[PDB]
RNA sequence: CUACCCAUGUCCAGGGUGAAGUUCAGGUAACACUGAAUGGAGGCCCGAACCCACGCACGUUGAAAAGUGCGGGGAUGAGGUG
RNA sequence: UAGGCCCAGGCGACUGUUUAGCAAAAACACAGGUCUCUGCGAAGCCGUAAGGCGAAGUAUAGGGGCUGACGCCUGCCCGGUGCUGGAAGGUUAAGAGGAGCGCUUAGCGUAAGCGAAGGUGCGAAUUGAAGCCCCAGUAAACGGCGGCCGUAACUAUAACGGU
RNA sequence: UGAUAUUGAAUGUUGGUACAGCUUGUACAGGAUAGGUAGGAGCCUUGGAAACCGGAGCGCCAGCUUUGGUGGAGGCAUCGGUGGGAUACUACCCUGGCUGUAUUGACCUUCUAACCCGCCGCCCUUAUCGGGCGGGGAGACAGUGUCAGGUGGGCAGUUUGAC
């Protein structure tokens, strides 16, 4: 039922600019989901069905190579 | 093959290695294809990309 | 010449065995099946032409710079041959 | 003119192919099994390139490696090498970048030397890819399946305990 | 696998290259923590000034002739400046800084004219070759040239002592 909505991608910083398209460039990749928009990035997340967790727990790996990991 | 308006061509030398024992080998001209007038006809042939620098329309 | 491939032709006397299927019956719950008839499959069987080359003997300045004689194998095919 | 037969084992499942001219087989092939690569201008291959085969095919297809009908099965090891994958770091070429130092001479000269501009050599720092060093997986991938002491027959079956 | 030419435009983020600006000179010292050489006394008063703190300046923030604010209506030069200056102004210049400028590079996008299309329609023409005009797809990548580094029995030329 939607285990990740679009007001999450939103709040990750992923609209736009220049910095969000680094997150989406960085993050796709680290799903193994390749490239998308917001919409076909949220469309992506919904039809290969990754878990929440996972989502997260990549979502702060890259936010910690962003901050040096 | 070779470049239609300065004729270059590709020819041939040796090749050494640190201990000199040479061997054969050969020098590639930069060439290139573009579409360009040619005696009032349009037409795509070889040229160097040297020509190229100045002095050439396309 | 020999190896493999491509296109187009052609050759294989004669006799066996009897798959599938079908039709009958019995049979079973109909089926499972059993038994007859029909049918004619198969890198199936026996064996000439043809192709090959397993044994022995002879030959070894030979009839022959690889054969002959008596036996041997495949022989409708992954066939032989122009 | 016209099949000798039988009883035991080894090898290979079978029909087939092979060293023309000393080897016809247990060797090769095969139907089946398994591993691996390949999203289409596919992978592979021939050719320097055009041009082709693959294929006027499309993952139930195509190439490569090993094994070799059918029945019961295929145990343990990822340290080494190979292959696949990943990041913190170290090491590394060409090319950029040019600090600074030589030689030469206008000048000052005073006797020794100092020496402005220009030219011509030599080049510091900084930067600079894969790969390698490193980590993880993988064995019908290359490969491996121990010594000592004390303890059980049959050709000492040393099975069994301690290092 | 990198650099470089073919090789374009617009961004954005971005490091710097100089311009433009006002700036703390903390010394344990002058009322007082008032730079560098400095001419030096002449200036300022309705620049609510001088007592003044922080907001240009440093900061365990002390105060500065510059400075938005009540802190209100003159000091400095001239006054032990422990002073390594005694400052009207500052003829010239520096650390506190960012902006617009000239940038240049490196990244991150976007676009379209280059280049590419074993895609489609029409023509040359009766032609799955070719190229010509339209559409479409990709796109400054790829392909190709020069240079450099890895790997490389796939393939070459050779060595492997004497008694
Ligand atoms: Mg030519
Ligand atoms: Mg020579
Ligand atoms: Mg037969
Ligand atoms: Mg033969
Ligand atoms: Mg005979
Ligand atoms: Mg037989
Ligand atoms: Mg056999
Ligand atoms: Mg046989
Ligand atoms: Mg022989
Ligand atoms: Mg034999
Ligand atoms: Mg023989
Ligand atoms: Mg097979
Ligand atoms: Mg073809
Ligand atoms: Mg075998
Ligand atoms: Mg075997
Ligand atoms: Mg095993
Ligand atoms: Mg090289
Ligand atoms: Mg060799
Ligand atoms: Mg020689
Ligand atoms: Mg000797």
């Amino acid at each position: 039922e939607e285990e990740i909505t679009f007001a999450e991608l939103i709040e990750a910083g992923l609209v736009g600019g220049e910095m969000a398209r680094r997150r989406r460039q960085r993050l796709g990749e680290e799903l193994k989901i390749g490239y998308a928009n917001g919409r076909q990035f949220h469309k992506r997340l919904k039809v290969f069905r990754i878990s929440r967790d996972a989502f997260y727990a990549a979502l702060a790996q890259v936010m910690r190579e962003e901050a040096g990991d | 093959r070779k470049c239609v308006i300065t004729g270059k061509k590709t020819t041939a030398g040796n090749n050494r290695s640190h201990a000199m024992n040479a061997s054969k080998r050969t020098w590639g001209a930069n060439l290139q294809k573009v579409r360009i007038l040619v005696n009032g006809k349009p037409k795509k042939v070889y040229v160097s990309a040297r020509a190229l620098k100045s002095g050439k329309v396309e």
